[PDB]
RNA sequence: GCUUGUGCUGUCUUCGUCCA
């Protein structure tokens, strides 16, 4: 099942920076996707502190498991449900169990994972048009879209800055 | 025989069978004699010399098949009768709480219309049954009040204000034949509600 | 089966005489044996033979 | 809008993905006094449509799941033959049911249902182990897989010399013997089921 | 695994009849086929064979007075609106009434909030599709009469402008096929239209 | 596919599988194939047959 | 449905190559021959039409129509309005779309000089008709591109084309 | 907003009447009900409706 | 390619129309039975030309139906593509199995075993496209096309293009 | 609760009927 969802994929093992970018890109697609159970999350155990950081941490385990090691679904939330949840004893000294993820969070932390690659493939080929437009002095304004881009429709807006502003070189290159 | 000289091309020559290839040309209507995909029939698109690839007319997707087994037949002309367990214009229970009519029938394939007029296209095992409904289950009432049956022709008069003649029933939808909407062969589905009878 | 009534016959499958009799009226009932159908699908009391 | 539209099929499709899990989520039925996932003895009725010409099928199934003793009753499913038929049939030393199904296409099966609970509630007809003792069950049966089952080739390559109701049965069977295969059977024709 | 699920009463309706609970429940209307008619009660059976039960105050209307038996016959289909469904008898009670039948038409709870519904234009497309049922097929008349010609009042005065005093001449009357306007010549350039009520026509055309 | 092989494979050797560990020593499976799929098989086991 | 003025052709025995379909050999096919018949029997040619002189003639038609059935009292979509058919309304309004997306010439002038020049020409006095509506509706600029689009221009090479497509690109507006 | 074809088409029978004069519908709100939203889209795609 | 051609209908009424209003009942009939029709021998038919001034001569009456039947010349412009045929289009839809276009009222279909490797299927693409480096081709894009098979229908007409050649794709 | 079923041989030979 790996194989045929990484069949389209063109290049699947990415580099250090770049994994660690995934990691992070994911941490943040699932806390857009899961806000309203984080609020709940927050306001119900408002008593234990950073537990949002248990999250990342979690999520981050969970996306290293998936990518690295290649557990599939089942395997990871039978036998590796202790990076699934968090414990705590509380003043009463109350064991408590916090679910942090459930199985159709794992799925989707697999289709993220998925679908981080054609942004990564996207943010290569701009950089590398980028690199060909070879400029003197670095573009604030590239760089400072270019660091926070999360999605490939502000890459797709760098490409039409790009092309129109710097369309002689393109003109060169190659209306 | 085919050449650049014309006193060659005026020449007939018998040939034995034995030493003859059939050519394929891109972009002919051909239709298989014998395999898997008998009686299918398409444009063929690419020739990889002995396997010849074709996209077909019933299925509408890529076929490969070898070309000993192909014949050009511009036309399709496919019976489908003594095939599956539908004829046409069948109402047919998709599941349990669909329905539909055939519209199109194929060899190992079918297009439903549904009750709603989306358009699905089935294999015959897929289909939940077919309603043999009784005579008497097969009448409505129109708008005014007067009884319709099955072959009595209708006409709308609310929305596109349609014409056609029913060929099923079912709860209060019509399912109407037509002569001039040839997008579904006729067939379209109107609710009794919304027709007056000739 | 045919048109005609079939109630003037008696138990052995012949009239009687003495019995009114109009056209097509069924006056000798006769049946033939035919390999069944795949009836046996379930027809507890009406299958035909 | 794109984004909208990703977004909506995305909870589309794990809402779907739930109603599916819901539907084969379902153990085998667990006979009284019976560990739970113990494969029960099965017997299951149905005469079709319910009109009149049509007779009542019936298929044993045990535990192993092997069919035994198809048999067909010829007399009008209303009447007192078919009691006594099917309370000898029922009390025989060779078969010993754990439940009985039914289903069928229209609302005559409630008269069948309503017979057979009869049937053996008035005979106290209590399940053979061959103590307490509990009748056997009569519950209506989702025959969801089971249409598609009679018309399929393997179960006509399976059992050639049988008519489509006696699969109907079969599938009613093996649907309460397992649910999950049954499901898997269906191999291509599930995505059309109702989920 | 969850123990084996065992059907409800909307569960054996469902699979017995295949038409849910919520497509088939109070106040909608179905086309009913009758099946017999009495003095007090009338029993029906629905599509998906239902029996359905209507009973002597909900077949014939308050003012009617009239025997049930001559009102309805046995084999004919009408339309009923459904008052109670008991769905583990399979069982049902409805009313032939107009105010039950008819007038329920809005079946969906659409929320038509002023603030989340543009009422106005909905307002304005229905009118116009009332003011569009209001449109009519219409045709000229042809009449045989030797004195009859199909002109207009001006047409008609000028007509018996080239003719002496006393001269008559017949035309179509703009009240409508069942009026003839007939058009004489009381003086040079003073012409009379009467109009003419016809009555006991035989057809529009006809005299 | 991996199904298939690994049935064809189990059929070659007698149809029959003594040992979970049999998927690595006899090369029926590879580490990590193994690795997800070893719990989720299971051969049954009587004590009766097997005394030691 | 409708039956074109050429009839006959009864069975024989002989087959030729000149039967099948093909734009590149200019095998238009009997119903499409470069020689036609009017209702009166006298010749006639085949009768070529560009995106712009259809367009023109569609339009010209469409409005006559609305005038003629308004009583004789320029908007596609209540033009396209004008026609019965909501099958014919949906591919008069694909007609017209395609027609105003792709419009070379959306001038009468301008349109009248491309057929004086496209037709009054001596080199293209031997021009197919289709070669001439090819030529004015997809609008190429090289006679290498225009070799390649049209195959049947490649064995005339007795034609200015170069020229021509210049005039046609100065005539095109920018 | 409706085309002429939603214009006529558009019946209390079709499964598009629920949102045939919907407006003042926050984006935020339309991921609890994504049947809505995709019944709006298939019924753009057919011709019917306008998304604005 | 759009044409003139002279082409003729059949049309029969009933006696109950025979009226005054005949012509003009018979010419509307015409137009509602010719506009916007598709025949696989002429291709797409779109207008007629002079379409209130066409003549329906004197119709003939059918012996044992009463019906007359009308023998009706009219000139309509008519559109039809041809095999090895270029011709401009706009992607309507895009698809895994290739890309569907439409040339007014005629769609085609081309394969992406007619289409270059190089335009590789974007489907994470809002909107999906067959994307290269410098090329992006998508929903409402120019294309320009080359028809190779056409296949005719009852009263429709299908037509197979490809992108493969020289001076094709996007423009 | 109970409902009504839907058609016919062929080929010769002989004897007859009304004209012619």
């Amino acid at each position: 099942r790996f194989q045929a969802y990484r069949k389209s994929i063109k290049n699947y093992k990415l580099s250090d920076v770049d994994y660690s970018n995934e990691r992070d890109w994911i941490v943040e697609q699932l806390k857009l996707e899961k806000r309203d159970f984080l609020q709940h999350l927050t306001q119900a155990h408002s008593s234990v502190a950073h537990l949002e950081e248990k999250f990342e941490a979690s999520v981050k385990k969970i996306v290293d498991f998936i990518a690295i090691e290649s557990f599939e679904v089942p395997f990871i939330w039978n036998h590796r449900r202790d990076y699934a949840l968090h414990t705590y004893n509380d003043d009463s000294n109350n064991t408590i169990i916090v679910k942090l993820l459930n199985e159709d969070d794992l799925w989707r932390i697999v289709q993220l994972d998925l679908d981080y690659h054609s942004i990564h493939d996207k943010k290569a080929a701009l950089s590398s048009i980028y690199k060909q437009l070879d400029l003197d002095v670095v573009d604030p304004t590239y760089e400072e879209f270019f660091g926070s881009a999360r999605t490939l429709s502000e890459l797709q807006d760098i490409d039409d800055y790009l092309t129109f502003n710097y369309s002689s070189q393109v003109k060169n290159l190659t209306s | 025989l085919h050449s650049d000289d014309d006193t060659i091309n005026s020449e007939t020559v018998e040939i034995p069978t034995s030493d003859l290839r059939k050519i394929f040309n891109v972009g002919d209507h051909v239709r298989v004699i014998h395999g898997k995909h008998t009686d299918d029939t398409g444009l063929i698109v690419e020739v990889n010399g002995d396997k010849v690839e074709f996209i077909s007319n019933q299925t509408k997707r890529t076929v490969i098949v070898f070309s000993n087994y192909l014949i050009k037949s511009t036309d399709s002309t496919v019976s489908i009768n003594e095939s599956g367990r539908f004829e046409l214009h069948d109402l047919v229970q998709v599941n349990s709480d669909l329905v539909g009519i055939v519209i199109r029938a194929q060899k190992d394939s079918f297009d439903v219309l549904c009750s709603d007029g989306k358009l699905l296209s089935l294999p015959p095992v897929s289909i939940y049954s077919k309603l043999n409904l009784n005579p008497n289950q097969q009448i409505a009432i129109d708008s005014n009040g007067v009884e319709v049956k099955v072959g009595d022709t209708v006409r709308e008069f609310t929305g596109e204000r349609r014409q056609g003649t029913i060929l099923h029933v079912y709860r209060n939808f019509l399912f109407l034949r037509s002569r001039e909407i040839v997008e579904n062969q006729g067939v379209f589905v109107t609710s009794s509600n919304r027709v007056k009878t000739i | 089966l045919k048109h005609g009534t079939y109630e003037k016959l008696d138990e052995d499958g012949l009239i009687a005489p003495g019995v009114r009799v109009s056209g097509d009226d069924i006056i000798i009932g006769k049946t033939t044996p035919i390999p069944p159908d795949t009836e046996e699908l379930g027809q507890r009391t009406k299958y035909h033979t | 809008k794109e984004s909208i539209r990703r977004d909506c099929e995305r909870v589309l499709y794990f809402q779907v993905k739930n109603s599916f899990t819901k539907k084969i989520d379902q153990a085998p039925y667990q006979p009284p006094t019976y560990a739970k996932g113990t494969i029960p003895r099965v017997l299951t009725l149905s005469f079709g449509e319910g009109n009149r010409g049509d007779a009542v099928l019936g298929v044993f199934m045990d535990d192993s799941g092997d069919v035994k003793s198809q048999i067909k009753f010829d007399e009008d499913f209303q009447s007192r033959d078919f009691s006594d038929s099917l309370t000898r049939y029922i009390k025989s030393n060779n078969i010993n049911p754990d439940i009985i199904g039914i289903s069928g296409f229209n609302i005559h099966t409630k008269k069948l249902f309503d017979k057979v609970n009869e049937l053996v509630n008035e005979e106290r007809l209590t399940i053979e182990y061959d103590s307490d003792k509990h009748l056997i069950r009569v519950i209506y049966v989702n025959d969801e897989t089971a249409r598609l089952y009679q018309h399929s080739s393997k179960s006509s390559a399976e059992y050639p010399n049988r008519p489509q109701l006696a699969k109907y049965c079969i599938g009613l069977a093996k649907y309460i013997q397992s649910p999950l295969l049954e499901y898997l059977a269906l191999d291509e024709s599930m995505y059309s089921l109702h989920i | 695994r969850r123990d084996f699920h065992i059907l409800n009463e909307a569960e054996i309706f469902q699979l017995l009849t295949r038409e849910t609970v919520d497509s088939f429940r109070k106040g909608m209307v179905i086309p009913v086929y009758v099946r017999k008619v009495e003095s007090s009660y009338m029993s029906v059976s629905t599509q998906s064979l239902i029996a359905g039960n209507i009973q002597r105050q909900d077949i014939l209307e308050p003012n009617d007075r009239r025997d049930p038996r001559e009102v309805y016959s046995v084999g004919q289909t009408v339309r009923a609106c459904i008052l109670d469904v008991d769905y583990y008898n399979f069982k049902c009670q409805l009313s032939l009434l107009r105010q039950f039948t008819e007038n329920q038409v809005a079946g969906l709870n659409v929320n038509r909030n002023p603030k989340f519904w543009d009422i106005e234009s909905e307002n304005r497309d229905r009118q116009e599709e009332i003011d569009k049922q209001r449109e009519e097929s219409r045709e000229s008349r042809v009449i045989k009469h030797p004195f009859f010609h199909n002109m207009k009042s001006k047409e008609a005065e000028d007509y018996l402008a080239a003719r002496p005093v006393g001269d008559v001449v017949i035309r179509p009357s703009s009240k409508g096929s069942n009026h003839i306007t007939i058009s004489w010549k009381v003086a040079p350039q003073l012409y009379q239209h009467i109009d003419v009520l016809e009555e006991n026509k035989d057809d529009a055309n006809a005299i | 596919r991996k199904a298939a092989g690994l049935i064809q494979s189990i059929q070659r050797i007698g149809s029959n599988l003594v040992n979970r560990a049999h998927l690595i020593t006899e090369q029926l499976t590879s580490k990590t194939v193994f690795l997800n799929m070893a719990s989720f098989v299971y051969i049954v086991f009587d004590p009766d047959v097997e005394r030691n | 449905v409708s039956t074109s003025t050429v009839g006959a052709r009864r069975r024989r025995a002989k087959q030729q190559v000149d039967d099948e379909e093909n734009a590149t050999l200019l095998r238009l096919g009997p119903e499409f021959a470069l020689k036609q018949y009017d209702h009166d029997g006298n010749e006639h040619d085949l009768i070529a039409l560009s995106l712009s002189e259809s367009r023109l003639l569609i339009r010209e038609a469409l409005k006559a129509r609305s005038r003629a059935r308004n009583g004789g009292v320029i908007d596609d979509d209540e033009l396209a309005k004008v026609t019965s058919g909501a099958v014919a309304n949906g591919v008069v309004k694909k007609t017209l779309d395609y027609l105003n997306t792709f419009a070379r010439f959306k001038d009468e002038e301008t349109c009248t000089a491309v057929d004086q020049l496209l037709h009054n020409s001596s080199d293209c006095s031997v021009l197919h008709p289709f070669e001439i509506a090819q030529l004015s509706s997809l609008g190429c600029e090289d006679v290498d591109e225009a070799i390649t689009l049209i195959p049947s221009l490649a064995a005339k090479k007795e034609v200015n084309l170069q020229r021509i497509l210049d005039e046609l690109n100065r005539l095109e507006d920018p | 907003e409706l085309t002429e074809r939603g214009k006529l088409q558009i019946e209390p029978e079709s499964p598009y009447f629920d949102f045939k004069y919907a407006k003042n519908r926050p984006i935020s709100a339309l991921t609890a009900t994504p049947d809505l939203y995709l019944r709006m889209i298939q019924a753009e795609n057919d011709g019917l409706v306008n998304i604005k | 390619m759009f044409f003139l051609k002279d082409l003729s209908l059949i049309l029969t009424l009933h006696p109950s129309y025979f009226g005054p209003q005949m012509n003009q009942y018979l010419r509307e009939k015409l137009l509602t039975d010719v506009e916007g029709t598709c025949t696989g021998q002429f291709g797409y038919i779109v207008t007629v030309l002079d379409g209130m001034n066409i003549d329906v001569g004197k119709g003939r009456i059918i012996p044992g139906s009463g019906s007359a039947e009308f023998e009706v010349k009219y000139r309509a412009v008519v559109w039809k593509p041809f095999k090895g045929e270029v011709v401009d289009a706009i992607v309507s839809n895009v698809s895994p199995i290739g890309f569907f276009a439409d040339v007014g009222p005629l769609n085609v279909f081309v394969s992406t075993r007619l289409i270059p490797d190089n335009l590789v299927y974007n489907p994470s693409n809002s909107p999906p496209a067959y994307m290269s480096n410098d090329e992006l081709i998508t929903k409402g894009s120019k294309v320009r096309l080359k028809v190779v098979g056409t296949r005719t229908d009852v009263n429709e007409i299908y037509a197979i293009g490809s992108i493969k050649e020289d001076f094709l794709g996007a423009i």
